[PDB]
């Protein structure tokens, strides 16, 4: 009579299913999840600057709608456009609305510095009760509205050179009137014209009369347009009537700022990784919560879970019921 | 498993041994008794632990993108915003559940591996004194009191001794 002496390995009551090369489902003594699948429903105001637009468009900031002046001269990392802002000021288009929203976004400031330019022969400061400031009529707080002055609305031809050593963004404007009768009265000239220009690039914009639907009041609209100006260069401005002149620049930066849309609440935590759905970890290699993230994400993947084996398989003994 | 031990010529796992993942039972005069071995356990945990830290490891951060939803019908640009999106997500997703599989598939072998390793080194101390039943356990052929059982088990157990006593009750 001698001994006996049994080698093995251990096994789990509750084991959980892993997929490998040869087995799409498999038991193993324990695994770990590497996919996100859920948000706090919150946006984390730690460790980016989050500005939350409430009512207001990062456009309509940009341009100075009076129900956004609480956002002059600010910052983000992260600007959140919510669902539920609206325009209040003169009806406008922007011809590629994406892409300055796009390049202010990344800019990350609202900066503006206001600049000295001599609009001669012309009315200025332009208002509207489309876009009420106060009591009384108003207007984009960055925009300047010129009409005639007198009876007659000159050549307007103005310079302002980029003296900096920094890019100066320039937000400027063509109006379209709905009528001739309209475009007489405000500009003399049958018809408008606005060319501004740098030493490289030039654009060249003709009004055109007509209504568009009613909005706000008017039938008539402004279209946004932009202008960078680099150290070294100048811009001109050139106009014969219809000019919704920049009455300054906003500085330009370069960083890691964007913008989100989301309806999320912000709340006091920290947290990397933002999506439209709130915050969620980043332990994890891979999240399905939003293909849309800002900060240190996992990747997203359309796989809702996979499981990384963190054990050996599990063998239970051979049961008899 | 490539080994073949795990799933294979150890029938099955013990529920018991919960103070760790691989070890020791044995039958002598004195009994029965069960004990973990330290170091499989830990060369086995070691590797899981290397590969989750590999897997976790944190590497992108992103800030300004492209849009990726979109409220109004536009066309060319819009249709390549969209598919280089569901490119880049089809790739990712598809290295995703290439790395589970890959992972996955070498921790089963890796863990069959140790169980293996274990065996071939206890084989191994016990040179002529024991026989393989093919089951994970070794027939000894002597008298080994929990002394001896535990000098198997911390690496301390001389062979010599036990030789003449063993190989007579091998062979006779
Ligand atoms: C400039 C002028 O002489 N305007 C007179 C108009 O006030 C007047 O009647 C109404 O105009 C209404 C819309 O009005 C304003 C506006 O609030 O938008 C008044 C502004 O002071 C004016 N701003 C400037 C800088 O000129 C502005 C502007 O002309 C238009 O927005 C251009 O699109 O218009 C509304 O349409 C009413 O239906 C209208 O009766 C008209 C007609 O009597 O006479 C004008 O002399
Ligand atoms: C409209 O406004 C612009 C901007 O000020 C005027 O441009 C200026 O035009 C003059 C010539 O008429 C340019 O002068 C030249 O400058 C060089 C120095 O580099 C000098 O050596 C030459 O002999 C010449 O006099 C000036 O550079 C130019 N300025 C800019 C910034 O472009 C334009 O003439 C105005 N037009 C009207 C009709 O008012
Ligand atoms: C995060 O939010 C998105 C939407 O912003 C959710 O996806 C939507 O929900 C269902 C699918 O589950 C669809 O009917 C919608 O069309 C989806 N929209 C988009 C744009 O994909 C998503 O499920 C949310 N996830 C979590 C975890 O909250
Ligand atoms: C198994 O992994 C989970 C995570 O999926 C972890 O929380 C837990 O501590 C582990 N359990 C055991 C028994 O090791
Ligand atoms: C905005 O900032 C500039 C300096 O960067 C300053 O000249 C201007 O007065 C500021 N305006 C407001 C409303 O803070």
């Amino acid at each position: 009579p001698g001994a006996t002496l049994c080698l093995g390995h251990h096994a789990v009551p509750n084991g959980t299913l892993v997929k490998t090369i040869t087995d799409d489902q498999i038991e193993v003594t324990n695994a770990t999840e590497l996919v996100q699948s859920s948000s706090t429903g919150k946006i984390c105001n730690n460790p980016h600057r989050i500005l939350d637009g409430i009512d207001c468009t990062l456009i309509d900031a940009l341009l100075g709608d009076p129900h956004c002046d609480v956002f002059q001269n600010e910052t983000w990392d992260l600007f959140v456009e919510r669902s539920k802002a609206f325009s209040n000021c003169y009806p406008y288009d922007v011809p590629d609305y994406a892409s300055l929203r796009s390049l202010v976004a990344s800019s990350g400031t609202l900066e503006f510095i206001t600049e000295g330019f001599t609009w001669t022969g012309v009315t200025q400061n332009g208002g509207s009760n489309a876009c009420k400031r106060g009591p009384g009529s108003g207007f984009f707080s960055r925009l300047n509205w010129l009409t005639k002055s007198g009876s007659t609305y000159p050549v307007l031809n103005v310079t302002m050179p980029n003296n900096d050593n920094f890019d100066k963004l320039y937000i400027w404007g063509v109006h379209h009137p709905s009528t001739n009768q309209e475009q007489t009265s405000l500009y003399v000239q049958a018809s408008g014209r606005v060319t501004v220009s740098t030493r490289r690039s030039q654009q060249t914009i003709i009004p055109n009369i007509g209504s568009r639907p009613w909005v706000r009041l008017s039938s008539s609209r402004i279209s946004i347009y932009w202008t960078i100006v680099k150290p070294g260069d100048v811009l001109v401005i050139n106009s014969n009537g219809n000019l919704i002149a920049p009455r300054g620049y906003f500085k330009m930066r370069t960083g890691k700022s964007s913008i989100m849309r989301s309806d999320a609440p912000i709340d006091t935590c920290i947290s990397e990784c933002i999506t439209p759905n709130g915050s969620i970890p980043n332990d994890k290699p891979f999240q399905n919560v939003n293909k849309i993230t800002y900060g240190a994400c996992p990747k997203y993947v359309k796989q809702n879970t996979l499981k990384l084996a963190t054990g050996m398989r599990n063998v239970p003994e051979k049961q008899t019921r | 498993g490539l080994f073949g031990a795990i799933a294979g010529f150890i029938e099955n796992g013990w529920e018991g041994m919960i103070d760790g993942w691989y070890g020791f039972r044995h039958q002598n005069s004195e009994g029965t008794g069960q004990a973990a071995d330290l170091k499989s356990t830990q060369a086995a945990i070691d590797q899981i632990n290397g590969k989750l830290n590999r897997v976790i490891e944190k590497t992108n951060e992103k800030f300004h993108q492209i849009e990726k939803e979109f409220s109004e019908v536009e066309g060319r640009i819009q249709d390549l915003e969209k598919y280089v999106e569901d490119t880049k997500i089809d790739l990712w997703s598809y290295n995703a559940e290439l790395l589970v599989a890959l992972e996955n598939q070498h921790t089963i072998d890796l863990t069959d591996s140790e169980m293996n390793k274990l065996f071939e080194k206890t084989g191994r101390q016990l040179r002529e004194n024991a026989e393989d039943m093919g089951n994970g356990c070794f027939k000894i052929y002597h008298k080994c009191d929990n002394a001896c059982i535990e000098s198997i088990r911390n690496g301390t157990y001389d062979h010599d001794v036990y030789r003449d006593e063993a190989l007579n009750n091998r062979f006779q």
